[PDB]
């Protein structure tokens, strides 16, 4: 465990950081998902008709 | 006078608020030689004060013609 730490001082902090990193992407990547869902509502519900005057 | 008149005439007679949609319809036709636009929002009724200013605004932004020669 010691070598462990010595390999890795960082090993803490980093699965610190890598919780918060999860927890902001779970909530971010809905979000900018929804958003662009919204932006792309406009297409993606458009109805393309063909009206040749013959 | 009018009024006599209408009541020997007009005596013989028998005695849904819309929604506004944000949307858009494009006809593209290329051949045309000219492309034409009409761009509105929801606006007031005939009893609503605001048809007032509005109009106003309107007056602003004002009308242009080719043949204009302001």
């Amino acid at each position: 465990t010691f070598l462990r730490w010595a390999s890795e001082p960082e090993h803490d902090h980093r699965k610190r950081m890598g919780l918060k990193m999860l927890m902001m992407m779970g909530l971010l990547l809905p979000l900018v998902y929804a958003m662009k869902r919204h932006k792309w509502s406009v297409l993606k519900s458009r109805k393309l008709a063909y009206r040749p005057p013959k | 006078q009018l009024l006599d008149l209408a009541q020997k005439h007009f005596s013989s007679l028998s005695g849904t608020p819309c929604r506004f949609t944000g949307s858009e319809i494009r006809h593209r036709d290329d051949a045309l030689p000219l492309a034409h636009v009409a761009i509105a929002v929801e606006g007031p009724g005939w009893a609503n004060p605001d048809n007032v200013p509005l109009q106003v605004a309107n007056a602003i932004i004002g009308h242009y013609d080719s043949t204009y020669g302001g």
